[PDB]
């Protein structure tokens, strides 16, 4: 598959993401108790609530399309379906919310995934999420200065960073420490305090963001001069306006 | 033949039926199992027998809550299904040979209607059905417990609501899968209003024939409403014969190889190749490192990626066993399409516009509700001309239980009499059939 | 003792009410009204102003040829002239009709159960109540989740609020009473026994959107508006993501599935939206009238409220403006609830009925209805013939109409306890009448008085409903005055001689029994009253964000 | 000269509006704020009178952890925090919406017509204007033929009149002049001759119903309300019978043959009746804005005041409030009326087409689109790239996408002189916009997008429509905040660089050029700001008839 | 030709389209006929009147027998007769729509 036209390196970047078989850098090491403590949605070793019960309970009819689809493991066990969402400042995050849903959709199964301006999110089963999740925090999908976890009151994709270079939180759930440089994560993506803080490891530095970004930007690589991309999308326009009238 | 396309036919379970079909044998407009199916729809209803008895032991009648103290009636008449059935029967059909249906369900608690489709033949619309349904109803229990004259007007209030007063039949205990004539978003939509979790609950959850009854009503109101006329034509047929029918066997075939370990991108990929294959695309232009797609026909190119819409739906949402991400496969499948190839996506942007809108009103305050409440005429999903319903539609069928207003909320009444059907349960059986019968008439 | 109208009529005219001659023309015209002369004034100072003559006595009639009468308030010793009782002059009347659009009543039941389930969370008083600190800082337009929003003024917004009630004693009892209508306190225990059976272990909210909104906007606003502020309450007092899909369950619920609108959309003809006043129901109506609880041991006095409150909302506001406008209907309204006349009728017709039958005793047949019907209608009229102050009191034919066959069918109600025959008495006394004076009401008085007899009792699909189902879009009562509150007053009738606590719907009765609303639903006539005297303070007003 | 934002975004943040970094958390909150702070205090106000906690700032969570910032009104020097210019706060702006809501253009020329032939009368402008200072004493809800009426206090319905108009300036300069819309008064010289023309030897009315009575009741009241007091001064002026057959002529021609709604009705599921919001079609509300007769020498400024009339209609008050309510849409429009953002890119598009093609002078084809639309777009970009400050005040995607297509769309069909284009335009911009930023809007802001660019220029039965017909009721357009202002800003801008006197409708143009308007919609933004400074005074108001 | 689309006294100045659909009314009222009927020689009726300023249609029953109700009549045909305007003259994407206005009028808006 060829995902995205460009000869940019935000376009590259775009191609990556959705690419199963490009290896997603890995960043950070984060344990599977601190991913479930992020997002929020139970307690250490609770048991994974249910939404209905397990699907070999269900003595269901032959449906031949059910049949040559394997269900994911939380499908199976009847999981509530939770969430995981992600803020990226328009200041050279590595992920950006088009480029999630995308790559989403061509990386995980059975995934519920919306785009917003300011905020981006997928909804599945829940311990399948956990799996995604961990990658999602883990690698270049994020960055804990200019990518922000956050279940509510998602403003910053579009404000100015502050003097430690961290997006803006009406509810400051990821602090830079100004003598050590580490982000910590203190509270849950909904805004609650964490027990104990997790480390998100060092904010990538400014060369290493220009790398990774794929936003075009004029003081980065700017769209209009990734020739190739506007014509790809000027074709699209083109060509469905002539097929919606004749 | 205005088309010179032809298409093989499979049943439900990917087996060929029957070869070389052309593709007006499956228009609504000569297909006459569709005709079947629509008549049906204009013209069945279900009573729900004992839900009037309960309305009247109790004076609940009018709307949810509502109540008239000291007009209680307690009547027998699920005890008396039988005779009040006939006795509505005879007032029901023109003649005693005619193709009216009157048959008790669930020992006497409801009852399967179809009024005389020749009270159709006659009529503008399709309220005759409800209309006529119910009064012979009313009139049967009225004469079967000699209910008097200041008392009967509670029986009217108990099977038909607060029309007219609503302009709805508000606390009716009759249901239909069309709904009034005055809820239309524009004229020509009736066949449009049909809650998905109908469609799904007739057919018993069988995602194939949930998506072909979706289709067949989608494509069939894009007739009515002059969508599918001269230019359009052949477009909405094959969108009908590749989504909806699964023609070629392709929305099979697509999901047998994706269903172990796929996503919707690795759909879009063996479309993609599928198409290249068939000669349905080529590459038109070089760029770096990236082929521009052209197609010779719009039409058959918008039909396979339709296909493979559906197919990426049901990998997708099977996979969760959880309908709320059709909105997103909607959206993403045409997204990542168009800038896989350069082409535009199903309905030139418009499946993927009903999907943001969509996606919106199925997460967030401002309305819509989850995928099952949807329907062709709901202001949120009419955008498409058919090719995203029957999304919806699939992916319904395949939830394993995370809806709060699943088909069993909804639909419980339809359910068990609209399933009782044959042409309206497995459809995609008899349209097969019935195109195949006519394949050398066309 | 005198009749109840003589007070009124002695306060009227110089003469007594017995008196049949008079004088007229000598009063100088508009001159001799105190309103007419302020109006006059006003229109010189308006006409001047801006530019455009305007009100003016000399154009077309002249009126005030025959006395500019005086009206009492009925229930009240309130005097005023008929102007003051118009809509526009009537702030009164006009905050009744706010109040009611502006209110929706939305169930927690669905919500709590996808909290429950979908969410996998508990819901509790502890967390219901956290909910409602939550929706009362949200609904009158305030924000809980987004960083940067603006929002309304608090003030220009204080009629807007959420409150609660249920049947459940024991989780009604925990909430912060500021939240909740408590039916204990505020119904009489028979009536609180039937209401909380009724609503079982169901909480419902009781919406109110702001008063300045509803006026900007229409009664279709007003379910979306709750909704919105509910959802975001839903999202903010119980931890979800701020937009998922189950989102979209408490969306479906607030707006559709446990919603209670008080009208329903119009056909298209008269195409309206949701609480506009032709889709209410005259069992709706009698519900939202809250005589009931307070007037119990006098049905007379429930039902009469009644009329007075659907008199003045459908004929004065719905068929007089939002149907017609202009000048418009004051007067074919204000013969329902001024001067003591219908009260006179309607008691001797339940003196008749308690009598000889006891309330509620008749056999529910025609027998009664020709019986009761036409005793009742020959006492109205024959007060018209022995009083000519009465009959020049009311002078127009309609609302002779209107008041006799209030009387006569409210007074078959109170015989039989059924409605419908009530409704019966009601179309009989309308023949009686025409025939007994050889005229009835104005040109297209009678449509549905001739269609009524008929369809009384029809079962058929456009014709069949039992009376308290019916509304002002019910085909036949589509257009005229001077039947759809009388009608809200049968339909009240044989529930206030039952000593029902509703009569269509026990979730609007209860949303009604609450002293925050503006107008005191209690004592509609006594409200009109204070309006007409410029006296009643409605919500809704522009003062704070205008110069002085 | 500096770009036209640079002003206001000094005025808002202490940093230079270039600078990438700030400081936040040290504002205090909601304590930063004038107006949060006004309101923390009425909250405690009300809840203490009432008894039922209300506004809390502690109730979820804390605004103001950035900048709450000032918002200057575009062609403006006036700074007012976001809140007033919330339409709840800004009385200008309820104003605006009763000044449409309550209007109605009503011919006379069937009128005349059945006068003539059907009584055998004359008419000439005699007898037009003794019926215009009889409709002028009956409108507001005066009495003209029967006694004992009782009647609207004048002064609370001093807004209601009717005026005229013609195309035959010698019959108009008959006719008493405090009745007449003025063409030659009102227009520049030639849009006076070309709206002369369109109406010819047409007569029609203009009429106004009273703000109280469109708020106390719907926009659907306003063609009834007309009517009847036409009817009653058809009577009295030309010596009818007062009932006749032939009457009913005269209320088939002003309520159906000859009436001119300002909205259309809308289906069931947003049921509405007429003069709705929803039912205003684009090309109507571009006619119903005054800048074109005003500002003429500068389509850049008429566009954008139509975008400002249209975006705080359609998105505040129609989908903000109608459609949802709740704290609702305020910023999603102030975007395009506000910090003069929106006109320094639509300024620089007009300015590239002029140097480029010349207005109206390029190919009316799909080239044109692609080159202005996507320059343009990339421009506004640039400038939220160029200037943090830009971007962190127009914070939210939706409120860009619709700003920066506005000025591409406005751009093309200024090029092209035909607004179909311009609507190319639009969405061609928003794709690139999705692109080159991996976001648009809000989830649902771009469903009229995807489905924008093959609906365009489709001809089928609910796709294919010229965008000065489309409206609020566009199948797609149904929903969604950010685009039906800027559409309406679309649609005038071809017809502004062509110097066409109307887009869509000359008589609604006509119609609104009127200074006995309680509104100045020749200076919408002007008005706006008048409005958050608390100095409009707008009609309706009930003082004169509720306690001192 | 003069642009007055979409309601009473409407106009949209700058749109006028100068076709001459009345003297080719033969050729429009046959192709309109084609995409109206569902088979040749069915029961679908497209009759010239008035010199060609009419036409008597009639759009086949089995359209009906295949809808709910009966706006197949005038949408049908309303678009059968946009699109052969259309081709008759080679109308561009640019202005088909003002053919589509003149058919139909402000539908969907109204
Ligand atoms: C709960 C939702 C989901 C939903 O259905 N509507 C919400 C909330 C709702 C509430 C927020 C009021 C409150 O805080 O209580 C209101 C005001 C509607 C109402 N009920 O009155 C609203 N949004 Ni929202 N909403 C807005 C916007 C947005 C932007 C904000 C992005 C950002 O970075 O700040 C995003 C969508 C996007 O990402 O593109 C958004 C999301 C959301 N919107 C998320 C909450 C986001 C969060 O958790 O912070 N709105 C805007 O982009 C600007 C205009 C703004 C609206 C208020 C106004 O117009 O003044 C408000 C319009
Ligand atoms: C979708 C529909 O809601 P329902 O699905 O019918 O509840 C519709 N609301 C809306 O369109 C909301 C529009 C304004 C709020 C969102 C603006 S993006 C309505 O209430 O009629
Ligand atoms: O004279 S009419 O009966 O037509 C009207 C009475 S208000
Ligand atoms: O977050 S959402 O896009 O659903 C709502 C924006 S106001
Ligand atoms: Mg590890
Ligand atoms: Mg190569
Ligand atoms: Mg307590
Ligand atoms: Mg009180
Ligand atoms: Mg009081
Ligand atoms: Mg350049
Ligand atoms: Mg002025
Ligand atoms: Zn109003």
């Amino acid at each position: 598959a060829q995902y995205y036209p460009g000869t940019t390196k935000v376009a590259q970047n775009r191609r990556n993401f959705c690419n199963p078989e490009y290896e997603l850098e890995k960043l950070r090491e984060i344990s599977d108790e601190d991913v479930v403590k992020i997002l929020g949605h139970r307690a250490p070793g609770e048991e994974y609530p249910s939404v209905h019960p397990p699907l070999e309970e269900m003595d269901e009819p032959e449906d031949a399309i059910r049949e040559m689809v394997e269900p994911i493991d939380g499908a199976k066990a009847g999981d509530r379906v939770r969430y995981i969402q992600f803020t990226d400042s328009m200041y050279f995050a590595p992920a950006q919310p088009y480029v999630r849903s995308r790559a989403y959709l061509c990386r995980y199964r059975g995934a519920d995934a919306g785009t917003l301006s300011g905020r981006q999110i997928i909804e599945t089963r829940e311990r399948d999420l956990e799996k995604i999740s961990k990658e999602l925090l883990e690698t270049e999908f994020f960055d804990p200065a200019r990518s922000g976890v956050r279940g509510k009151s998602v403003h910053g994709h579009s404000l100015r960073l502050d003097e430690d270079g961290m997006m803006f939180d009406m509810l400051r759930r990821q602090i830079y420490n100004k003598d050590t440089g580490r982000v910590e994560m203190v509270k849950n993506q909904i805004g609650d305090e964490l027990d104990e803080p997790v480390d998100l490891g060092e904010p990538l530095d400014e060369e290493t963001l220009m790398e990774k970004t794929t936003i075009y930007r004029v003081d980065g690589e700017a769209y209009r001069d990734d020739v190739e991309a506007v014509e790809i999308m000027q074709r699209i326009h083109v060509l469905r306006s002539q097929g919606g009238f004749n | 033949a205005k088309f010179e396309d032809k298409v093989d036919l499979y049943d439900d379970r990917g087996n060929l039926v029957e070869e070389q079909v052309p593709l007006e044998a499956l228009s609504p407009l000569r297909n006459p199992a569709i005709k079947s199916i629509v008549q049906g729809i204009k013209r069945t209803v279900a009573v729900n027998l004992e839900g009037i008895e309960n309305a009247l032991k109790t004076a609940k009648v009018g709307g949810p809550a509502c109540k008239i103290m000291g007009r209680e009636l307690d009547l027998d008449i699920v005890g008396n299904a039988e005779s009040i059935a006939a006795a509505a029967k005879e007032m029901i059909q023109v003649t005693e040979d005619d193709d009216t249906n009157v048959e008790l369900l669930g020992g006497g608690k409801r009852a399967l209607v179809q009024v005389p489709s020749a009270r159709f033949d006659v009529a503008a619309e399709y309220s005759a059905a409800p209309l006529v349904t119910a009064t012979a109803f009313v009139q049967a229990i009225i004469n079967e417990f000699d209910v008097s004259m200041y008392d009967a007007n509670m029986v009217k209030a108990a099977v038909l609501g607060r029309y007219p007063q609503s302009v709805e039949y508000m606390g009716a205990n009759i249901a239909t899968m069309l709904d009034i004539p005055q809820k239309l978003e524009g004229p020509g939509y009736a066949l449009r209003n049909i809650m998905v979790n109908h469609v799904v609950a007739a057919t018993l959850k069988n995602t194939l024939q949930a998506a072909a009854l979706s289709t067949i009503l989608e494509q069939t109101a894009m007739f009515e409403m002059g969508d599918a006329v001269g230019a359009f034509e052949r477009m909405h047929l094959l969108g009908l014969a590749y989504q909806g029918m699964n023609a070629d066997n392709l929305v099979f075939d697509l999901v047998k190889a994706n269903g172990k370990e796929g996503t919707v991108g690795s759909v879009i990929a063996d479309l993609v190749e599928r198409a290249l294959e068939d000669g349905v695309i080529k590459v038109e232009k070089e760029l770096t490192d990236y082929k521009v797609y052209g197609t010779d026909d719009l039409a058959m190119w918008n039909a396979y990626a339709a296909a493979g819409l559906m197919a990426a739906t049901m990998v997708n949402q099977g996979a969760a066993r959880a309908a709320q991400g059709v909105s997103s496969t909607l959206l993403y499948y045409n997204d990542l399409i168009e800038f896989e190839t350069g082409l535009p996506s199903v309905d030139f942007g418009k499946v993927e516009g009903t999907a943001v809108g969509f996606s919106f009103f199925s997460h967030s305050i401002y309305g819509g509700g989850g995928p099952g409440i949807f329907n062709g005429n709901h202001i949120v999903t009419r955008h498409s001309k058919g090719f995203a319903i029957p999304c919806v539609a699939a992916a319904m069928a395949l939830d394993a239980g995370t809806q709060m207003f699943s088909p069993e909320a909804t639909s419980g009444l339809i359910k068990e009499v609209f399933s009782q059907v044959d042409e309206f349960r497995e459809p995609l059986k008899y349209v097969v059939e019935a195109a195949a019968e006519i394949k050398n008439e066309i | 003792a005198d009749k109840l109208f003589i007070n009124a009529l002695k306060k009227k005219f110089e003469e007594s009410p017995e008196e049949k001659k008079t004088t007229f023309y000598t009063l100088g015209g508009w001159k001799q009204s105190e309103r007419k002369t302020e109006f006059v004034n006003a229109g010189k100072e308006v006409a001047a102003k801006r530019g455009i003559p305007q009100y003016n006595p000399d154009i077309g009639t002249p009126l005030g040829q025959r006395v500019l009468m005086p009206y009492q308030v009925s229930t009240t010793d309130t005097y005023v002239e008929g102007d003051d009782l118009h809509f526009v002059n009537n702030a009164a009347m006009q905050q009744m009709w706010d109040d009611i659009r502006r209110t929706v009543i939305v169930g927690l039941n669905h919500a709590h159960a996808v909290i429950e389930k979908r969410l996998g969370k508990e819901v509790t008083p502890e967390t219901i109540t956290h909910y409602l600190e939550t929706v009362n800082h949200a609904m009158p337009g305030a924000a809980v989740v987004q960083e940067h929003m603006v929002e309304t003024h608090p003030a220009l917004v204080a009629d807007s609020y959420v409150k609660v009630f249920t049947g459940n004693d024991e989780i009604a009892d925990e909430i912060d009473p500021a939240f909740v209508i408590d039916i204990n306190k505020q119904f009489p225990e028979d009536q609180a026994e039937t209401l909380k059976a009724e609503v079982g272990d169901g909480i419902w909210q009781v919406v109110r959107i702001p008063t300045i909104v509803s006026r900007t906007c229409d009664g279709a606003t007003t379910s979306r508006w709750s909704a919105m502020q509910i959802g975001m309450s839903m999202i903010s007092a119980y931890k979800q993501a701020a937009g998922e899909a189950a989102t979209g369950d408490f969306a479906y619920a607030a707006k559709h599935a446990e919603v209670i609108h008080m009208g329903t959309y119009l056909p298209v003809r008269r195409a309206r939206g949701e609480n506009e006043p032709g889709g209410v129901p005259f069992g709706y109506l009698a519900d939202i009238c809250q005589s009931s609880r307070v007037n119990y041991e006098d049905p007379v006095r429930v039902s009469l409220d009644v009329v007075a409150t659907g008199a003045m909302l459908y004929d004065q506001i719905w068929l007089g403006s939002y149907m017609s406008g202009g000048v418009g209907f004051t007067q074919y309204a204000t013969a329902a609830y001024t001067d003591n006349i219908l009260d006179d009728f309607t008691y001797f017709g339940k003196e008749y009925v308690e009598d000889k039958y006891g309330l509620c005793e008749a056999p529910n047949n025609m027998d009664t209805v020709l019986d009761v019907a036409t005793e009742v209608t020959f006492y109205g009229l024959e007060q018209y013939e022995e009083y000519p102050a009465l009959l020049e009191d009311q002078f127009g034919g309609s609302q002779r109409a209107a008041v006799v066959a209030a009387a006569a069918g409210c007074s078959t109600a109170f015989a039989t306890g059924n409605a419908q025959t009530g409704l019966s008495g009601w179309y009989l006394s309308m023949y009686l009448h025409k025939e007994q004076h050889s005229r009835l009401g104005f040109y297209g008085y009678d449509l549905q008085d001739q269609c009524g007899a008929s369809n009384v009792f029809s079962i058929r699909g456009d014709e069949g409903l039992p009376l308290e189902l019916r509304g002002p879009n019910y085909p036949n009562y589509a257009m005229n005055v001077g039947h759809q509150g009388e009608y809200a007053g049968i339909s009240q009738a044989p529930h206030a001689a039952r000593g029902d606590a509703f009569v269509f719907n026990p979730l609007v009765k209860i949303a009604f029994a609450d002293d925050n609303l503006v107008f005191d639903f209690t004592n509609v006539r006594g409200e009109f009253a204070k309006g007409a005297l410029r006296e009643f303070e409605p919500a809704g007003e522009r003062a704070l964000i205008t110069p002085a």
